[PDB]
């Protein structure tokens, strides 16, 4: 027997689908979310650390001339500086007194650990979302692992189940993204080759282990001080280590909807938008035969008490008469009020109660035992605390039945306005037909 | 602030908390009409106004 | 000095750019694609392959029965059958005359060679381009691999050039993907878990080395023979091989645009579509300073022969007086002719023979030798050969020239007609105007 529902994507709300096949009596099973994970589909732009300076021993030639030679090697440096007189602990070498010349060379590299501590940057798209759903009816109690779009199905207990793809196109990754340890920033990075000195990416390589690095960190040569031997050099400081003290909040920590950003892999878990909808293939012998069923004549409820707090606050009690004693599936076919429970034990003494969660003044629903009905009307009170650390168990539905009070007094109110309408127009219209027929 | 939503606070090295706020208010529903729409003011006090 | 222009997308076309600044002589760059490639993002749905059978020896009990135990095997199927009397080559055994038994047993499995005989279903979205362009001016070439987005710069004898993202958004392949080997299908492929016996997908396997399997094969047992042992069982035929023999077509033979299709990783080659837009950024060494360029003067073009075909059908002699002798960067500044060369070597003699291509019958472009200017004009004639071996040199803009031939006549005959209705208007304005003043 095939059915479909649509139930929402929120973490811990209990969802209670009632199914009333024609020949059978009537069935609830409930299916509850107990995790979700979001995961965008990414492709890697490049890698950033920190980078080394290479700075070899200059060669200082004594009586004579140097000539510098170019090197394939990233931000490379060198040059010639003529007329030096160096000094060493034991005297002065270049015993020629100012024919002498030193080459300064440097350049850079990555970092020896950039293999452990590094940032990735990412393009992020097509996100695909993950469920992991318990499905329970009957002596079926079990929880499965599903793909959340219309190409997935699961078998429980012999019936068929596949979770429809989500209502919305929501993500919280945009475009561009920048991956560090365990956290997510959602940035807008140089392009590759493009990279400027001081700020992220001023070293950019393909991957880690990539062989070759693009550098631009400004790294310039100067002339060495009279009687010494040092190679001066100024280079802009690393653009990771400004980043890492510049980088400004992350996604982990100003996500919407309340939803956990994890890494490796990146996703976004328990992120409670939208709807899913559900297809169900279900076997014959879920149900039971409507002989063996109870026969329930006579059904009457009445609310003990109300008061549309987040948890169960509310208590009814329904009246009955049967001819034998059994199991019945119970079912609020409103969102106004949630039940507690799918099934109750009828005997002949003929009285259940059972809990249900509101979140209105005046709630009106119609419940139903096995194949009978009843309508519940109530007025609750509101609560004291004015915090919970828990959820709601409702959906938020807060405006009030047509039998309420306060629509009740608005009723009455349009009614006697009404009536004096009504009756003015009556009124006029004697007047002129009589007005007329003369 | 803490709306019907919800609120998430992370104080120090240990685990975050969420707390919700509950439908609460000051009036006195199934009262004299004055007070409904008290009431109906205590929470969503901007469109009760415009409806009244 | 920053430049901006577009390329077709189409290989092996010799694109030339003039870039002409105002202190400078001007420049001519020639561009081509030698290469692209289109890569869609894949994400692994399953794989498939032929099953293999496993059906144990079966257990005969003498004066006993075995009760059917159940197990997790994927399509597992048991059933006990009552009153076997088997024979062997050596006689009958089971003294017990009737009340014995034999217990059947079959499963299913993935075959021995699936991980090297599969084919994978994959879903297939967001493509990337990229491609090998030939860049050359002054005294270089180079090609170098660049991605064709905005996020991509690349410096080529010190000027950097970032490939713009292409037009369109064309990809040759669908939502759904299926790639066997070396070829590619566009195929929808049944959900996983929910694949029919006889057809692709009857089993499934999320990946190759996967523990888990879906196998729905329709595998059934039925009763030995008398005096018998054999374990019969009908089931119905592989759905790989059955699709091995009805996949139908390709894509590789199908595609339009005509790219080639390849595979691992599967990628669509030289498929010209679209437009590249293509910015550089020029240091001041590629120019030349307008001192030492020559000085042309008095400029002018004539035609020796057209023939509007594929290859270069046009000649064309250009005129002029120089004050030294030097090269030229020479530049036709329309597309309805498409000149083979970019620098011509100026001498004092006064003549440059220049090789043009067009589609057009007659067409009319003005061309710049250094810094002078000149308009052409030219009447050619169709081709004899039907059909070529090699792409279009031209950009296959036929439109005529309004000074040519056809356009001549129109223009004509159009101005004799609206020579008459102009004096047909001059003639009733003067009759009526002498009218009224009557
Ligand atoms: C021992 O010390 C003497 C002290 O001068 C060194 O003599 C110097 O030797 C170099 C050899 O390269 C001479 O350089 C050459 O000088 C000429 C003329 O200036 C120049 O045109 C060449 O290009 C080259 O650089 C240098 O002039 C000379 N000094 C003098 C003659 O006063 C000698 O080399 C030392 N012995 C060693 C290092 O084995
Ligand atoms: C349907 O089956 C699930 C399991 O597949 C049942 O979950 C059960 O949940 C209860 C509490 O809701 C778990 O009991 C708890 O055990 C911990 C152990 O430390 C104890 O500290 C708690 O105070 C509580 O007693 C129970 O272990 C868990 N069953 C498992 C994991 O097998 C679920 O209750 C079932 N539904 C129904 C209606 O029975
Ligand atoms: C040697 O061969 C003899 C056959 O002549 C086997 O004896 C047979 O054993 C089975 C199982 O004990 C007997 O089946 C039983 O039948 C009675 C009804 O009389 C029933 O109450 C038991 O529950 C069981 O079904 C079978 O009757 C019996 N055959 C005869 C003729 O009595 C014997 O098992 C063989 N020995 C070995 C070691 O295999
Ligand atoms: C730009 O630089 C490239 C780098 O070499 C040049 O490519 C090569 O050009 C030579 C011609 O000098 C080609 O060799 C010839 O190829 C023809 C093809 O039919 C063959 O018949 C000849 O025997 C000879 O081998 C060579 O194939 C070509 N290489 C590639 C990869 O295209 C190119 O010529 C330079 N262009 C200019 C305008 O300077």
């Amino acid at each position: 027997y095939e059915h479909s529902t649509v139930m929402p994507n929120v973490v811990g709300f209990p969802y209670k689908a009632h199914i009333e096949r024609p020949g059978y009596s009537p069935l609830t099973l409930q299916m509850q979310v107990v995790e979700t994970s979001l995961e965008p589909t990414l492709n890697l732009e490049y890698i950033t650390c920190e980078y080394k300076t290479v700075v070899p021993s200059p060669y200082v030639k004594c009586c004579g001339a140097s000539e510098c030679s170019t090197k394939e090697k990233p931000d490379y440096q060198c040059k010639v500086y003529t007329g030096v007189y160096p000094f060493m602990w034991g005297g002065a070498y270049c015993f020629c007194d100012s024919e002498n010349t030193q080459l300064s060379e440097a350049y850079v590299d990555r970092s020896d650990v950039c293999r452990h501590d590094h940032a990735s940057a990412y393009k992020a798209h097509t996100a695909s979302l993950k469920a992991k759903v318990r499905v329970m009816y009957g002596n079926v109690n079990q929880t499965v692992d599903v793909y959340v779009n219309g190409d997935h199905a699961v078998t429980i207990g012999g019936t068929q189940f596949i979770f429809g793809p989500l209502s919305s196109a929501w993500t919280p990754f945009d475009n561009k993204i920048v991956v560090y340890k365990d956290e997510v920033f959602n940035q807008d990075f140089p392009p590759y080759g493009s990279g400027q000195p001081g700020r992220f990416g001023d070293i950019q390589s393909r991957t880690v282990e990539s062989n070759d690095l693009y550098a631009n960190t400004a790294l310039k040569l100067a002339r060495p001080s009279p009687g010494m031997v040092h190679v001066p050099y100024t280079q802009t400081p690393s653009g990771f280590k400004y980043w890492l003290k510049e980088k400004g909040t992350a996604l982990n920590t100003k996500a919407p909807f309340g939803c956990q950003i994890k890494t490796n892999p990146v996703r976004a878990m328990n992120c409670a938008v939208g709807n899913i909808p559900v297809s169900m293939n279900l076997p014959d012998s879920a149900f039971t035969r409507i002989v063996e069923a109870p026969t329930i004549i006579d059904l009457t409820c009445t609310v003990a008490t109300c008061t549309h707090s987040s948890d169960f606050g509310g208590v009814l009690t329904l009246t009955y008469k049967t001819d034998k004693n059994g199991d019945c599936s119970v079912h609020s076919h409103s969102n106004v009020a949630t039940l507690q429970e799918a099934t109750a034990k009828v005997k002949t003494a003929g009285k259940v109660t059972l809990h249900f969660s509101t979140a209105s003044a005046s709630p009106s629903f119609v419940v139903s035992l096995c194949s009978a009905r009843a309508t519940c009307s109530a007025s609750c009170e509101p609560p004291k605390d004015h915090i919970v650390p828990y959820a709601a168990s409702h959906s938020n539905v807060v405006f009030p039945d047509m039998s309420g009070t306060a629509l009740s007094w608005v009723q009455k109110i349009s009614g006697g306005l009404g009536a004096f309408a009504i009756g003015a127009i009556l009124v006029l219209v004697v007047v002129t037909c009589i007005g007329l027929r003369r | 602030p803490v709306p019907v939503d919800g609120m998430e606070y992370h104080w120090g090295n240990n685990d975050p908390v969420r707390l919700w706020s509950q439908l609460t208010t000051e009036g006195k529903p199934h009262g004299w009409p004055h007070q409904i729409v008290q009431y109906y003011y205590g929470l969503y006090p901007a469109a009760t106004v415009s409806a009244v």
